[PDB]
C-alpha cells in the first residue's frame, strides 16, 4: 500500500507529495469501465491535497520509517483490542 | 552525602566535637547546612568553644604551631594532645568568615562586632595595606599562665607584614569580607548559583527545597504497578488491582538498574585522559525515580528493591512490602527535584504464589487507596505518569555518536520437615558414600549441603548430573528462593559467597551515627 | 425491577433473563475486579403458598453455588467478601 500510494501521489510545489482526494473516471471513458472494471486511467480530482488523507500519509510515513511507534500515537493501547480476553 | 553530613553534625568528626573548619562548610562559600536548627546549634558550639579575641581556634587541643609542639616531628604521641588545651592558636581568618556569614544572613550587628574583633588583630604593611595573620600563638613563656586562665595573655602574630610573609588565604578572605561589608559586592554577586538561600526556601533542585519548602514534606510519589506476565496482569485484574505488563507500556522501556549503570558507564569517557566514566555502582531510589531518555527511547528503571540478584531477602514478600514502604518513605524524605518521583512496583509470580498472595495485595490496595506508610502515592498508568515529567536526557550516549550502541535489555514479559540429616552426622563421616547419600536423601537443603561439600572437596567446577557444581548450586539457590524452604536459600547464598551492594553503605550508615560494628559469631573471631 | 413492567413478576423469566445476563457479563466485562451481581430474593419469587421458594428460582440459586450458570463462572458468596474483588 506504500508503493500503490506513491504512484497516485501527485507531485506539486517544490516536489512535495500531495494526496489526491479522489481519482475520477474521464467522461468519455465511463463506458469502458462499465464493461471492464478497474482498468481505465483515472484523473485526479477533488481536493488537492486532501488534508485529511495527507495527514495519515505522513503519520503512516512517520511510523513506517521508525520516527514513531504505534504506542506513542495510541497511548491508550487501543491496538490490543483484538487480543483474546478470558471470560 | 547529605545523610553523612546530617549524622556527623553538629560534630565535625568522631574526634572533634567541633571544628573551625565547619565555619566554611555551614557558611560561605558552601552553606552546606540547610536545617536551620542544625545550623544554629552547630554555630553555637563553634563560637562557644573556639571563639577568642585573637581569632578562632581550629579545634580543641590543637598542637599546630603551638609552643609545646615539636616542629621536626610530623606526628603527635597519644600523651601529647593533653598539653594543647587552652593554648590553641587562634586564627583571625574566621573573624572574616563570620563577617561574611553576617553579611550573607543579613545581621549587620554580627558584621560590626566581628570587624571590631578583627581590627585589633589586623596588621599592616609599610604601605598601609592590612595583613590578616594566619594565627595568633601564645608565647612559649606565657603557656602556663594561658593554661591557668585562657585568653589572659597576649598572643604573637604568625604573620605581621614587613616580614615578607603574607597569609594569602587570609588576605583574600579579607578582601571578600571587606567588599561585602562595604556593600561594594552583593552576596548574590559572589554567589551567582545560590548556595545561601534565605528562609524563602523553595524550588531548589537537590537542595532539600521541594515545592512545599523546608518544613512540609507531603510528597506524592508516582507509582506504576507493573506485572511480570500477562497471566499475572489478568489475575491481579480479577482481584481489583490494575497492572500493566512491560508490553502494555510499549514505547517506554522498563529497565533493571543494571542497565542504567551500563548506560551511565559512557558518561565522562575521555580516552585522551584515560578516564573510564561512571563507576559501576547501583543506582538507587532517587536515581531510579527519575525518567530517563536514552537514544530517543524513554526508560524507567524499577527500584533496586525488586532485583532478585543481589540477595535473597526480596524473595520474602513481607520484606518486599516493608522494602516498598521504606523506599517510598525514603523518596518522600529525600526526593527534592522539580518533577514528581516515579516508583515502578514490580509484581512477580513468586511474590504471589501461595499464602504470599494476601500481603502483596494488601500493599497494592493501600497503594490504590493513595496512601501507604504515610506516603502519598499516585497509582496510575505509566503513560500518564511519564507525560509532563522532566526527563533526564543521557546525551553522552549520542555525542560520541554511539547511536548504534547495543540495545539495552529492557524488562521482558513472561510469555516439609525438620532436617533429617544433622550437620555432625555426616560431616564426621570420613568415608565418601555421602555422594550416594545425596541421591538417597530428598531434601533440597540436603542437596545444597552436598554440593557445597562437592565444591569444596571436589574442586570448584566439578560436573554433576545437572551440570557443573557451581551452576547447579546457583540453580538450587534459585529454586530454594521459589518454594520457600529457606534452609537451602541461605546455604546456597553462603556457599556461593553471596553479597549485596547495600551492605557496605549500611555499615557506613551504622558507623556515621556513632555505632561501631563487629561482624563475627559469638565465641569466634570478630572483625 | 417490578415497578416498571411485568417481566420481573414471572419467576421463570427471572432465571431466563438472569441466564443471559450472566452470559452477557462473563463475555463482556472489561473492568478491574470481578463483576458482582447482588441478587435479592423477593416475596414474589416465592411460591403461591408463600412458604416455599419457586422451583425455577430454586434451581437457579443452587445452580450458582456449584459455580456454573448460563455459561458463566459464578463464585457465590456474601457481599462483604466481594468488597476487595470488585470494581
Amino acid at each position: 500500500y506504500k508503493e500503490a500510494l506513491e504512484a497516485v501521489l501527485i507531485k506539486g510545489k517544490n516536489g512535495v507529495p500531495l494526496l489526491p482526494e479522489l481519482y475520477s473516471v474521464p467522461p468519455d471513458r465511463v463506458d469502458e469501465e462499465y464493461q471492464n472494471p478497474h482498468t481505465v486511467d483515472r484523473v485526479p480530482m477533488g481536493k488537492l491535497p486532501h488534508m485529511w488523507g495527507q495527514s495519515l500519509y505522513i503519520l503512516g510515513s512517520l511510523m513506517a520509517e521508525g520516527f514513531l511507534a504505534p504506542g506513542e500515537i495510541d497511548p491508550l493501547n487501543r491496538r490490543f483490542s483484538t487480543v483474546p480476553k478470558p471470560d | 552525602n547529605r545523610q553523612t553530613l546530617c549524622s556527623l553534625l553538629p560534630r565535625e568528626s568522631r574526634s572533634h566535637n567541633t571544628d573551625a573548619a565547619l565555619l566554611p562548610c555551614i557558611s560561605y562559600p558552601a552553606f552546606a547546612l540547610d536545617d536551620e536548627v542544625l545550623f544554629s546549634q552547630t554555630l553555637d558550639k563553634v563560637v562557644r568553644k573556639l571563639k577568642g579575641k585573637y581569632g578562632f581556634k581550629r579545634f580543641l587541643r590543637d598542637g599546630y604551631r603551638t609552643s609545646l609542639e615539636d616542629p621536626n616531628r610530623c606526628y603527635y604521641k597519644p600523651a601529647e594532645i593533653k598539653l594543647f588545651d587552652g593554648i590553641e592558636c587562634e586564627f583571625p581568618i574566621f573573624f572574616l568568615y563570620m563577617m561574611i556569614d553576617g553579611v550573607f544572613r543579613g545581621n549587620p550587628k554580627q558584621v560590626q562586632e566581628y570587624q571590631d574583633l578583627l581590627t585589633p588583630v589586623l596588621h599592616h604593611t609599610t604601605e598601609g595595606y592590612p595583613v590578616v595573620p594566619k594565627y595568633y600563638y601564645v608565647p612559649a613563656d606565657f603557656v602556663e599562665y594561658e593554661k591557668n586562665n585562657p585568653g589572659s595573655q597576649k598572643r604573637f602574630p604568625s604573620n605581621c607584614g614587613r616580614d615578607g610573609k603574607l597569609f594569602l588565604w587570609g588576605q583574600a578572605l579579607y578582601i571578600i569580607a571587606k567588599l561585602l561589608a562595604d556593600e561594594l559586592i552583593s552576596p548574590k554577586d559572589i554567589d551567582p548559583v545560590q548556595r545561601y538561600v534565605p528562609l524563602k526556601d523553595q524550588r531548589n533542585v537537590s537542595m532539600r527545597f521541594s515545592n512545599q519548602g523546608p518544613l512540609e514534606n507531603d510528597l506524592v510519589v508516582h507509582v506504576a504497578l507493573i506485572a511480570e506476565s500477562q497471566r499475572l496482569q489478568v489475575f491481579l485484574n480479577t482481584y481489583g488491582i490494575q497492572t500493566q505488563t512491560p508490553q502494555q507500556v510499549e514505547p517506554i522501556q522498563i529497565w533493571p538498574q543494571q542497565e542504567l549503570v551500563k548506560a551511565y558507564l559512557q558518561l565522562g569517557i575521555n580516552e585522551k585522559l584515560g578516564l573510564s566514566g561512571r563507576p559501576d555502582r547501583p543506582i538507587g531510589c532517587l536515581g531510579t525515580s527519575k525518567i530517563y531518555r536514552i537514544l530517543g527511547k524513554t526508560v524507567v528503571c524499577y527500584p533496586i528493591i525488586f532485583d532478585l540478584s543481589d540477595f535473597y531477602m526480596s524473595q520474602d514478600v513481607f520484606l518486599l512490602i516493608d522494602d516498598i514502604k521504606n523506599a517510598l518513605q525514603f523518596i518522600k524524605q529525600y526526593w527534592k527535584m522539580h518533577g514528581r518521583p516515579l516508583f515502578l512496583v514490580l509484581i512477580r509470580e513468586d511474590n504471589i504464589r501461595g499464602s504470599r498472595f494476601n500481603p502483596i495485595l494488601d500493599m497494592l490496595a493501600a497503594l490504590k487507596k493513595g496512601i501507604i506508610g504515610g506516603v502519598k502515592v499516585h497509582v496510575d498508568r505509566l503513560q500518564t505518569l511519564i507525560s509532563g515529567a522532566v526527563v533526564e536526557q543521557l546525551d553522552f550516549l549520542r555525542i560520541s555518536d554511539t547511536e548504534e550502541l547495543p540495545e539495552f535489555k529492557s524488562f521482558e514479559e513472561l510469555e516439609g520437615q525438620q532436617p533429617d540429616v544433622n550437620i555432625s552426622e555426616w560431616k564426621d563421616k570420613p568415608t565418601h558414600e555421602i555422594l550416594q547419600k545425596l541421591n538417597d536423601c530428598s531434601c533440597l537443603a540436603s542437596q545444597a549441603i552436598l554440593l557445597g561439600i562437592l565444591l569444596k572437596r571436589e574442586g570448584p567446577n566439578f560436573i554433576t548430573k545437572e551440570g557443573t557444581v557451581s551452576d547447579h548450586i546457583e540453580r538450587v539457590y534459585r529454586r530454594a528462593g521459589s518454594q520457600k524452604l529457606w534452609l537451602a536459600v541461605r546455604y546456597g547464598a553462603a556457599f556461593t559467597q553471596k553479597f549485596s551492594s547495600s551492605i557496605a553503605p549500611h555499615i557506613t550508615t551504622f558507623l556515621v551515627h556513632g555505632k561501631q560494628v563487629t561482624l563475627g559469631a559469638f565465641g569466634h573471631e570478630e572483625e | 425491577d417490578q415497578q416498571q413492567f411485568y417481566l420481573a413478576l414471572d419467576n421463570k423469566m427471572i432465571v431466563e433473563m438472569l441466564r443471559t445476563d450472566l452470559s452477557y457479563l462473563c463475555s463482556r466485562w472489561r473492568m478491574t475486579g470481578q463483576p458482582t451481581i447482588t441478587f435479592p430474593i423477593s416475596h414474589s419469587m416465592l411460591d403461591e403458598d408463600g412458604t416455599s421458594l419457586n422451583s425455577s428460582i430454586l434451581a437457579a440459586l443452587r445452580k450458582m453455588q456449584d459455580g456454573y450458570f448460563g455459561g458463566a463462572r459464578v463464585q457465590t458468596g456474601k457481599l462483604s467478601e466481594f468488597l476487595t474483588t470488585s470494581c
